[PDB]
Parts: C-alpha cells; structure tokens; sequence
C-alpha cells in the first residue's frame, strides 16, 4: 500500500492532503459506528511524527468542538510535510498539543486514539514509545488504532518488542498482512477497512486476499437437478492403520458432507470395519497388511482402486515407518490423479516426487509438518507466507499451511482464511478438512479453489457449534458442515 | 449519531 | 465459627447483642424473601436456652405487631446471658412465652421457627426435645431453622437421634459442614447464608470451601486464539479389558469434551476398536495381551506411550487380578508424569508407591474404593473429610472422594462439591470424571484446580439433562459437558 | 421521634447500640435496592459528631471489604458515646478516617453518604459545614442521606442556610415533617422509612399522619346494591356570579364524579344556564340578583333550597363585595347543615360565625386566603401546621390548607397529603376539590374523613393525566376522578 | 414485602 | 444483590 | 451499505 498511496498521488494526481483528510474522517465515522454519539467522550490522541500521526491530527481536529475534550500528545522529533500541515490546522482550529506524556493523563480521558506508528514502523520500539504503549495497555480505556496498532509489523503480524492492544483498528484501502496473521490479528481487535479514494484498479491489483463469504459463494459448485452420483465425483481415501483407526472415517465423511457422490476408503483390515459401523454410506475396502500398516505389497491394489475415482487423498492415520514411506512415495510417483496429501503422507514425503508428478497436488501441513518437510524450525515456517509461496511454486502444488489463520497458495495467488475457533485445535479436525478438499476437487473445483472453499467452510462450521467451542469434536464438526453451506448461500 | 449529518 | 463469634466480640469489640440482633433480623428478611408478605402468617417459635434460642427470641420480637400471631415455646432449663436479654425484650414488647409444648398447639400456626439447638448441640437428642422435633416433622407446617436444623451435628452432617426437617435454614457467616454433607444437607432444605457483621478477614480465614460457579469460572483455562492442539495438552488413558470394554471410551471423551487437544487410549486388542467405532476422533492403541488384561508384559509399551503426553489416567475397566496389580504398581512407580488413578487402579494400588513418586497424583475413589484403600469400613470413610485430608497429606496427592457431596482435598485446602443429581449414581459416570480431570491437568491446571473444576462441571452437566434424571447415562452426560462450560462462562 | 428512641432504650430496654446498628444496616440495604450490587462503587461517608454520624460509621463499617472503596470524612469536634463506639469499630475493622475535607476528594468517589446532621440540627449551618454541603451539591454524585438531608429542619422542612440535595433518604421509624413539607420534600428525593426495632405501639402513638392509599381505601364509602340516589346524598352548591360563571360547574361535577346522588347549584341568572349546557345531569337553579352577585335578598331562597340537601358548599366564584359578605355570614349563621366553605366565602367570612355554628364546617383556603383569614403574612401561614391545628381547634372546624403538600386537620388529628403535581396549580382546581369534599360528606363521611379522601383522590387524579402535567385543566381532572377511584380499590 | 421498609 | 445473603 | 467500510 506504500506504493498505492504513491501512485494515487503521483500518477493519478490526488493531493496527499486529500488522502490524509479522508483517512482521518474515516476514523471518526468508524468510532461513531462503534461508540454511538461521540459528544460525551474525552479523547486522547497519540501522534507520531509520520503520516500516521498526520492522520491522527486530522482525527483530533475533526473532534474539536463536537466532543467533551480532545488533547493531542505529540511524541515525535520532526514531522513529515502532511503531518506538519495537519498539526498546523489542529492548532489553528484551537486544538491543544503537549509534547510530554504524563502517566496520570490517562485518568482524564475515555478513548485513546493510537496514531503513533503505522506501516512505517521499522525495528523494535523502545524508550519512551514503549513506556507509553505499555501505560495505554494497562489503562483500561477504549483504544482505537489508526491504520495498524502501533508496534505491529504490518508485513508479518509480529510484535516489535511491544504493541498497542486495540479495541478498534481503522485501516485504509485494504487489510494489511499484520491485521490477518497473529499476534497482530489479536491486537487489531475489530477491523474496519476504509475507502479513502484510491482508484479501485489499484486496490484490485493486490495478489494476496482474505477469503470472504462472497468469494466462497461464487466458487461453490452448481447442483444440476438432472444429476447422478457420478456428476458429483468419486474420491478414494488411503488412510488408517492398526494404530489410527478413526482417521479414515473423519476424512471420508468430510468428502460426503460437502456433496461428493461416492467415497471409498482403503484401510487395513479389520480397521476398515470401524468406518461402516459409524457411517454405512461409506465404502470401506479391507486391505490385507502384514502388521497393520500399508506397505509396498499394497501398491498394486491401491493403484487399481484409484483408476475408477477422480481424486485420491492419502495420509491421515497411516503411521510413519519405513514401509509406509516406500509405499507413499512409489504410489504418488505412479498415481495419475490429483492427490490431496496430509499428515503421515507429508511426514514421509520425498518432495522430488512432487516435482516429477504430471497430476496436481494439494498439501495440508500444520507448521510442525511443514517444518519437517523443508527442514526448518516451526518458528521459521509459522505464518511464513513467502516460504509457502516459494514451496508451492517450486513443487507445482497448492500448499495449505494450517494455523488459526490458514494460508492457501499456489505460488501466484495467496489467500488467508480467518474463519474458525479453538475448537479446531483438537485431533481429528485436520482429517475432516482433507476429505473436504478432495471432495471439492472431485466435484470439479481446481485444487486452489477447492482448498479456498474448504478452509473457509471448515472454520465457519466450527463457529456454528452451539455450545462452548472447547467442547467441539470432529464428529460434531461433520454434522455442522451442511449448515455452513446453507448459511453461505 | 450526528458528527457528519444534521437531519 | 464458634471462634469467629468470639474473636469478633473479644478482639474487634462488636457487642454480642449486636451479632444476635443481626442474626434474628436476617431470619425475618430471609422468611419474607421466601414467603412474601409475612403479615397473614401465624408463627410458632421454638427456643432453646442457648444462643440459638436467643436468636429465636430476636426473631419472635421482630414479628410482634406485624404478623397475625406469634408464640414462643421456651424449651430450656436456663438461659445464656444473651438469650436472657432477648427473652426479656420479647416479654417487654408484649410477647407471649409458654414453657410446655402441647401437641395440638401446632394446629393454630402456619410457620414453625426452629431455634432449639444450633452448633452447640452435643450428643443425642432425647426426651421431650425428641418428641417435640418428631411432632414438628409430622405437622406439615412450613419449617424455618435458625443456624442449623436442630439435631444435626454441624461438624459432620449426622443426625443426633432425630432432627428437624427444614424448608428453609438461615445460617450466619459461612455455611457449616452439616449443611453440606448428608444427611444434614437434605434436612437443611433451602440454605441462605447471612452476613451478620463478622469482619470479612475472619470469614475468609476459613480453609474449607464450597465450590461455586464463580470459583470455577476463574479457574477455567484461557483459549488463546493462536493455539494448536498441543497448546491444550495430551492425555494417555490406560484402561479397559476383555471384561470392561466401554470404560476407555467414556474416559477419553471426558478429556476431549473439556477441551483437551489430543487423547490416546491404550486398550487391549480388540477392545480398543470399540472406541473409534463410536468416536473416531480418539486414538485407541491396540495392546497385545495374553488373556485380555494388562500385565507386566505391557509395561514397556505403556511407558513409551507416556513419554509424548502430559498426563496419564489409569484404572477404569482394568480388572483386578494379580497381573493387573503388578502392572499398575510398577507403571506408577516408574511414570514421571502426573497420574489420575481411578477404579481398578485404586483397588490394586500399593500406597507406598504414591509416597515414592516424584510426580503428582489425583485419586478418585468412591467410598467403597476408599474403604478398601485404607482398610476401614465404608461407614468410617464416608464423608470423613478429616480422614481424606490426612490421606492426601500423608501420600502427597489430591484425593477426590466421590459421593452426592464430593470432597476434594490436597491435605491443606478442602473443597466440597454440591452439583449433580441421582442420574450420576449409575455405571460410567466416574469414568467420565476421570477423563475430565486428566484433561484439565493436561491443559495446565494444577491437580487440585483440575479436580475442583471437573467435579463441579460433571455435576452441573447432569443437572442440564432435559428429561428425568434417572434416565441420564454417561453418553448423554458427555454431550452436556460443553453446555455446562458455556453456561459457567 | 427523639422521645421514641429514648423510650425504646430507657423503658423497653433496647441497647442504643442495637438501634444504631439497625439504622446503619437499613441504609446499606436501601442503597442496594436502589443501586443494585454495591461491589463496584466507591463510597464517601460524611460523618458528624452526633448520633447521625454514628449511623454513618455503621454504614461505612458494613461496606468494608464488600465495595470498591470506602472513606469516612469526620467533620465534628467531639463524638456522642454511640458515635465514638461505632467510630472505634470502623477503625478496628480497618476503615480509613480523615478529618479534613478536600474539594478534589469528591473526584474519586461514586456515592456520597450524608451522615452529617439529622434531627439534632439546630440553627443555621455555616462555616466549613456549609462549604462542604455546597461542594457535594455541585459534584453530580449519587447522594444518600441518613435520616434527613443535612441542613433541613426535621420539624418544619425549612432549609437552615443550605442543605444537601439527596437522591435517596433513609429515615427511621416514621417519616419526619421535614420530608413531607417543602422545601425539605424536594431535597429528600426518594424516601424510604426503615423499621429499626422501635415497638409498634410507640410508632403508632404518632398524631400526625401521611395520607396513604390504604387509609383512603378503608374510608371510601360502601355502595349497597339496593340503593337509590338519596342513599348517596344531596349537595347544594352556592356559587358563581356574573364575573365567575364557571366555578359552579366545576364544583358540582366534583360532587357527582365522587358518587354523590343529587347535586343542585344556586347560581345567579343567567349564569346558571352555563352549567346545564355543559353537564345536563346537574340541577342549576336560577337566582334573581340585582347586579349579578348574591346578596341578602337571596338569603331566604338559599335557606329554602338547603332544607332538602345534606351538605352545602359555598364560595367558589361568588365575588367579594360588601353585599356578598352580608349574605355569606348571615347564611352560615342560620344554616343548620354541614358547610364546605371555599374561596370568596373564606375571603368575606366572619370567623365569629364559625364559633357559633352548631353544625360542622370544612374550610379549604390556599395560603393567600388563610393569611387574610387570620391577618398574617403568607410566609407565616404557609405549611404552618401548628397554626392550622390551633385555628381548627378554636373554631371547631376542619381546615384544609392547600399547597403542594396539603394539610388537613381538626385540631386533634393532622394529615399530610402528598399526591398531585403542578397541573393543579391552575384556576379551577380548587373548585373541583370543594365539590369532592361536599360530596363525600353527603355520602356519610365525617368532615375530616371526607377531606382526607378528597385531597388524596384529587391529587391522584392529576397524576393520572396522560400528557404533560402543565396542560392539565380542571375539566380533564373531572374525567380522571373515576379512574383514580377505580385504581384506589 | 414491608417488614423493613415503608416506600 | 448480595450484601446480606449468599444463596 | 459498503461505500466507505469493508467489515
Ligand atoms: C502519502 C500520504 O501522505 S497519505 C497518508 C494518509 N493516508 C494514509 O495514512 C493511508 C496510508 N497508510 C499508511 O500506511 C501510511 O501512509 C501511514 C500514513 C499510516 C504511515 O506513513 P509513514 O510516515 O510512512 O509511516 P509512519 O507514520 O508509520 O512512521 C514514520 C516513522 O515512524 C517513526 N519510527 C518508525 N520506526 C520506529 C522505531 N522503531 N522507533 C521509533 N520511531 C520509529 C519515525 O522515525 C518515522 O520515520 P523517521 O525515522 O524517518 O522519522
Ligand atoms: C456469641 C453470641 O452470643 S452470638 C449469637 C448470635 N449469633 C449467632 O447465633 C451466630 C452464631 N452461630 C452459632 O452457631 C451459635 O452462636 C448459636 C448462637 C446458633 C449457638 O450457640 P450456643 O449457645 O453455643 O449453642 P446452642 O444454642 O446450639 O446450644 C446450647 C446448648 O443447647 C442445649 N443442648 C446441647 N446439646 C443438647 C442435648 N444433646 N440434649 C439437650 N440439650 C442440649 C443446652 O444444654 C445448651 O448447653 P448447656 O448444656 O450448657 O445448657
Ligand atoms: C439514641 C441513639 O443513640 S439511636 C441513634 C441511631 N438511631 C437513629 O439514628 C434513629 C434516630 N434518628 C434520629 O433522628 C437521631 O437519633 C439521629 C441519630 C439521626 C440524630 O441524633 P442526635 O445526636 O440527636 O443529632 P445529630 O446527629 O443530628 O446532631 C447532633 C448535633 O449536630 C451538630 N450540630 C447541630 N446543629 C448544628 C449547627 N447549626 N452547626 C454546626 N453543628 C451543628 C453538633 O453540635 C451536635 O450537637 P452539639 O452541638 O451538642 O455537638
Ligand atoms: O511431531 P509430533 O509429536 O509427531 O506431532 P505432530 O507431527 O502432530 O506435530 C505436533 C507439533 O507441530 C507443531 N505445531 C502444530 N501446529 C502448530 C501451530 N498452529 N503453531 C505452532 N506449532 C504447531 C508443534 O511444535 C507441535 O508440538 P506440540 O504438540 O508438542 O506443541
Ligand atoms: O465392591 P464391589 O462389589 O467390586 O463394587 P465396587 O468396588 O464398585 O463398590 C461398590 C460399593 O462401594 C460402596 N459405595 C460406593 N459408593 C458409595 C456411596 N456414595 N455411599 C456409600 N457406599 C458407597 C458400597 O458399599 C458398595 O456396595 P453396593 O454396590 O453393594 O451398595
Ligand atoms: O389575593 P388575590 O390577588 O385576590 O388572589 P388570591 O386570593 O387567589 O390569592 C393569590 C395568592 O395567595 C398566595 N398563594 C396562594 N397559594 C399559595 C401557595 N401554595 N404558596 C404560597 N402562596 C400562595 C399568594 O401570595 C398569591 O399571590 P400571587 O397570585 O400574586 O402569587
Ligand atoms: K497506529
Ligand atoms: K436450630
Ligand atoms: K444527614
């Protein structure tokens, strides 16, 4: 957006002062929307010396004479041209500015407007900026952040030593990555994205997107009335082991609940019988194994089973020994169908196999699995969307990096999912998502589309759980999937 | 309710 | 509280007559709250010669001139100073006292105020006191007891030959143990605890507590939005046998329904398959046994499984033969994780093993199991909170002694749980509670906190059952757990 | 009540400290009833050195440990014994007392408890007491007064230089005259009367009463089903003049709307025709006058008309010249029926005539008319209930001294009416009340009973007006009378 | 309703 | 709600 | 509903 401001000014000819005025008045309108009538409140506006502080001066000036009290604390050492202009107007309109932050000043205000740093923050916040931000966070006042809560890196969502915790953040043009990834997402509080007059062409030129209800609605496949099961695709799920007998059941039903026509599981005998005892609409094929895990002896049978389906999901509950590794990699090298690759299939995956596949693939790792897959630490891969993009591009796949905010990327387009809650932090949740993705692929969606729709719906289903989210289990999540679809429509 | 508009 | 009265008078300087007046007026206000306007009722006030009867005189005097009729029957042989004072005031205000109880007197009154004995009761009630109390219990009148229903031992809840059955009991300062344990809890009817002016410091100095909604709300762990399953802990449940295949399933789901991230069961094959057929989100590891029960041959595998979890629960459905005994005791001696020890693991437990463990433990016996564990009779251990405290302190554990009122103690703090109903008197209920406790421990609560939260929620879930409590089963109790959590919040 | 406290202590034997404790806890309960849960509020308790301040110390001590903050400012120079006792307890319980009032202290509290002066106030408040009270009144905090707002004379309702304006006043035993008469009534805010343990006999020994809904309900006459108009009495109203043609109509309908059987007006022709044109159920007898006013030439006809009625009302709209004076006084001297004497009949009345009458009378002056009648200033008669009592006793009549609080007295019993609103401060209101009184007398109520019932209902009718009270007129007040009666029942 | 308070 | 009574 | 703000 740094470039979006610049082009809007330099190429389109919009005066910088117009953009800044529209930014500030958007903050005022957003506050009124959340607080109701502003006239009874006393506002403390904390302004830096940059253009964020300039926006702050616009806010402060526009409250003059309309609210109970306004005071600006100016915290910088110099002012950008637009910040100087708007500081000048604020004073001309009768506004009061002080240049020293006094801890007890918080006592006489109701709302703190945080206009210290925006997207121009570079490096750790220290010194008096940090003390001030810490005092605001202990104050219990209503906090409104201009653009991004000060102290959040707008490109990553990381906290730069300390950061403002906002009740309301008003940002301009588009959401920033730091509003979307944690910890930034948490500090942002309620986010409003204000149109401040950038041309819509520049706003739509962005390559990274938040997944919205309207996007998912447009991607849901059509259900022609004169259809039959084959119209809606066929999925094979290769899953399970003597150790992990439940995984296949959750994945299979995941495919059925999103509207797939036929789902077949291949599961080691007698663990295959667990599936049909719970959901008799599944086909659960018994696979004869030596010790309860897939091995190369099952290669030919799984390839045979794959011939009559549209997509294959592999991984959930397979186990991770050497015989599983041999099977997984030889199967994926030979399989000429789209594959959705999860869990233990990721843990044993030879990424050379992905490069050589002619057919597409979706991988669905959590950060632990992604760490192992690229031989990095969890902290280096977590919310690392640039790494995810590089991986997807190099390996010709779609990568779905699961976390509270899920990243979906094919290396050219990256989408962020923010639906869901902590009920999904529990075994079995990922197994469901794997089946949803395979099911949407079988229904005709591209691997990226299927992933986009599935992460959104899987999170939205969790949110529809009636009781406390901590009690949500994967079996309840399945029941909620058709409600999420209905509501989406 | 009334920062922008009087009715 | 005997000492609380004394200190409030002797150290703080509150006149004894002030405490007694506040006690009596609290009874009047409490009656009005339950009966509405008192003016149409006729009151019979039964007063002993102690300070309880003194409180009774205050009640009687304060109703003079405001209700239809008041009569005091004075049943003692002498009066304490404060009882004499208030008897004197009652007569000065025009009140009528008789010293003989006539069976037909009950006919002309609507409410009986029981102020015969309070916490000063010592020994069995006999003679004319007993006849009188028996007549009140057959009368069908509304009964209000002052402090404790007369005939209940306020330290134990036991009936001292006979006791008043109250509709409403008004007690002062804090609930007494006799209001909380049965049979006293049943005879108390509706309990109100009145503030009569003891300083809050003395009221908070008490070491035994009733578990309240507000206490449990403050202990529920936080669900950070940027979490993953590991954030919420991992539990291993060692449970089941060829005889008892259902126990592991109830315990595991007990952990999941309270928000635990991962639950694994170790169960003898093929009984392990029962779990995933019902709840495929569980991991149910097959354990190879010679005859369907755990033995020393399974020691190493269970220790291996324990390495990657936070807490281990053991006992439900294990069976109780010599090979199970060897396994249980050697496993607990070697296990360096918190353990929740229930059911058959308690039945074979060598308590020397608990002393030598460096890691913590929670034991969850019913009175039959506690009796066997300390080699006493059920009647000697039932509601014996002093014994429970001694056991917990000596063995460095938390003891959860289950009954209609559950006692939870670490030997320093003791908490009483009064949630629940008779639907929990049915097989499978305890298995659920075991999993809840392990789950909360895995989530970061201390063994005492986890026990406190779990007993309350397990009882509260039972109360949320829609139909007759006698039809409640453990499977329905599981479904209700997330509703109880939601309501608690 | 000074004597009520004393007798309760000295004759009945209730310790003074018990009365004071009950007083303070009543204030706490009353605050909770109005404020809800007290735990979030910060209390400033202003205590004098008398027993009112002693009550304040009880309040403060009972909030210790239960609310956010409590502070006592002690404003006296010495303490009564009970105030010293309770100051001592407050400090023993950990309470903070300061002896200097700092203007900014008001800033950190939510509720001010005014326990500076009660019924022991003598003389104008000055000095630092006055500054303090003035600061409390400018503070905008919630004000709770103990007993009476400090600065009000509890015997008269007058302000002693300055006084606290309370949101809530909690008084003990009985309301005080200063809560009932203005300006005190206005400063009292919401009044609660707390039972603090005085014997009901002493509380009922009071000779001055507030008129209540229950008293009026008990006095309303019965309507036997087998009745006829004569059952409900007959009223003659002698009223009106060429100048004041409306008065008779309002008075007559006033009698009919309260259930009187027959109402006849005697009004100078042709002003008598105004009545029946509006309300044809009235009998409006034309009286031939020389110049439009009653005179001695009409004496015999009015005496004739009086023979067949039960009560005569005279005065409204008569005019006040010498010929009216002669007529009024000769008519009342000769009339052997109860008389209700209002307005111009009071303005020309010879009070010697009242002494000599064998039949009863009710006089209904406003303070201007009472001033003229006893040859005093309005300020000397207004709310002067002792003067009203002396007048009633000396003249053998019932006096109804109208104002926002109306005083009704026969010289032995005095009743205060507090129903009504400012809509009654408008011409025609008094004319209605005159007819109501005569009507109730005709129905069989004694002059005092009829006055008591009428003032209450007349004020209650005003309060039932649907729109803004300032728009109420006497004609609307008439329509509302039967609704007030229905609601009373 | 009225043991303690008259309204 | 709770100065006098705990439920 | 959405000229100025996206939610
Ligand atoms: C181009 C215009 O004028 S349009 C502005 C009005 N419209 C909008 O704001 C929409 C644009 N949204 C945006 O993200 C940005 O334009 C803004 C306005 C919110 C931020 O603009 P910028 O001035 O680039 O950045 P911002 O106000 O965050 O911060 C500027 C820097 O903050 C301070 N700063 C940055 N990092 C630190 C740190 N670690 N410690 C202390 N101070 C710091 C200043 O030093 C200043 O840089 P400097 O070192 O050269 O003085
Ligand atoms: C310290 C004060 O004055 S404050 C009192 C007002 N406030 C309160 O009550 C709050 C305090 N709550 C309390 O538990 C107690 O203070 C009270 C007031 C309810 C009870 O006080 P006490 O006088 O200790 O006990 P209580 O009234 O129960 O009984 C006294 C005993 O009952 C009788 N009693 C006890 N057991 C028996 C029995 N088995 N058979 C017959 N009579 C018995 C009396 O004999 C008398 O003892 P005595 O043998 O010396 O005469
Ligand atoms: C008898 C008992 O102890 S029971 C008390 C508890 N119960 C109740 O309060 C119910 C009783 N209700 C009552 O009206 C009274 O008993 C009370 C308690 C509210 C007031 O009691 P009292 O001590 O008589 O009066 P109060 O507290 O109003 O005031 C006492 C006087 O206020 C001060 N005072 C009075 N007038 C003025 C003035 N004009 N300027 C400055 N100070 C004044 C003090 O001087 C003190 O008299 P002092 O000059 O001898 O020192
Ligand atoms: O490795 P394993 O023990 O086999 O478990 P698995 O492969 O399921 O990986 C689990 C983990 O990946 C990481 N992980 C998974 N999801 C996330 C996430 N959203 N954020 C951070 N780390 C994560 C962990 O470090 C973690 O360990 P923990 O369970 O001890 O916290
Ligand atoms: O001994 P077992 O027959 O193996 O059964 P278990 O170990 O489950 O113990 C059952 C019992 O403990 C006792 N028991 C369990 N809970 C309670 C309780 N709340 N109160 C009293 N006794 C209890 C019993 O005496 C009982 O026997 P019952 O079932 O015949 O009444
Ligand atoms: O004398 P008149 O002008 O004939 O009018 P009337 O006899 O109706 O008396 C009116 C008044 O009595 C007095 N008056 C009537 N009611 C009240 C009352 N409630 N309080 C104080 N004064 C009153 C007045 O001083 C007054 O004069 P105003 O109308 O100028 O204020
Ligand atoms: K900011
Ligand atoms: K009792
Ligand atoms: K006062």
């Amino acid at each position: 957006m740094k470039e979006i401001d610049e082009l809007t000014i330099k190429e389109y000819g919009v005066d910088s002062r117009i953009l800044m005025e529209r930014a500030g008045i958007s903050v005022v309108l957003a506050m009124e929307e959340e607080l109701g009538n502003l006239s009874d409140y006393r506002f403390l506006v904390l302004c830096g010396g940059g253009n964020n502080g300039g926006d702050g001066f616009v806010v402060a000036r526009n409250l003059l004479g309309v609210v109970k009290d306004v005071l600006v604390v100016f915290l910088g050492k110099k002012k950008t041209p637009d910040c100087e202009y708007n500081y000048g107007l604020y004073k001309k309109f009768g506004g009061k500015v002080v240049e020293q932050f006094e801890p007890s000043i918080l006592n006489e205000f109701d709302v703190v407007v945080d206009a210290i740093f925006g997207t121009g923050l570079r490096g750790e916040i220290t010194g008096e900026y940090a003390e001030i931000i810490n005092l605001v966070n202990k104050s219990g006042k209503v906090v409104v952040s201009v653009d991004v809560p000060s102290g959040i890196d707008s490109n990553t969502g990381k906290v730069l030593r300390t950061a403002v915790k906002a009740d309301l953040t008003v940002t301009f043009g588009v959401p920033k990555i730091g509003h979307i990834l944690f910890p930034g997402r948490d500090l942002t509080g309620k986010l409003k994205v204000a149109n401040i007059g950038h041309p819509v062409h520049l706003i739509n030129s962005i390559n990274r997107y938040v997944i919205t209800r309207e996007m998912v609605r447009s991607l849901l496949p059509e259900r022609p009335r004169d259809s039959h099961k084959g119209t809606y695709g066929k999925v094979l799920i290769i899953a399970g082991s003597r150790l992990y007998s439940g995984a296949p059941v959750l994945s299979g039903m995941g495919s059925l609940k999103v509207g797939t026509g036929l789902v077949k599981l291949a599961v080691p005998f007698p663990q295959n019988l667990i599936a049909t005892s719970r959901f008799p609409e599944l086909i659960s094929v018994p696979i004869d194994t030596e010790k309860g895990f897939f091995s190369l002896q099952n290669l030919q049978e799984c390839l045979e089973l794959s011939k009559d389906v549209d997509v294959v999901a592999i991984g959930p509950g397979l186990g991770n020994n050497e015989h599983v590794r041999e099977f997984v990699n030889e199967f994926l090298k030979t399989l000429e169908k789209p594959a959705v690759i999860d869990a233990d299939a990721i843990n044993v995956l030879d990424t050379s196999v992905l490069k050589e596949r002619k057919s597409p693939a979706v991988l669905t790792p959590h950060p632990g699995e992604m760490a192992r897959l690229v031989k990095k630490t969890v902290g280096d891969v977590k919310y690392n969307y640039e790494l995810a993009e590089e991986f997807a591009k190099e390996n010709d796949c779609v990568l779905v990096l699961k976390s509270a905010t899920t990243i979906v990327t094919d290396g050219e387009k990256t989408l962020f999912n923010i639906t869901g809650n902590t009920g999904l932090s529990k075994g079995g949740s990922g197994d469901v998502l794997t089946g949803m993705i395979a099911g949407f692929i079988a229904q005709g969606l591209s691997p990226l589309e299927a992933s986009t729709v599935s992460v959104y719906l899987h999170g939205f289903a969790a949110e529809l759980f009636e009781q406390d989210e901590r009690g949500l289990t994967a079996s309840e999540l399945l029941r909620l999937i058709p409600e999420a679809i209905r509501r989406l429509k | 309710a009334a920062w922008l508009f009087e009715a």
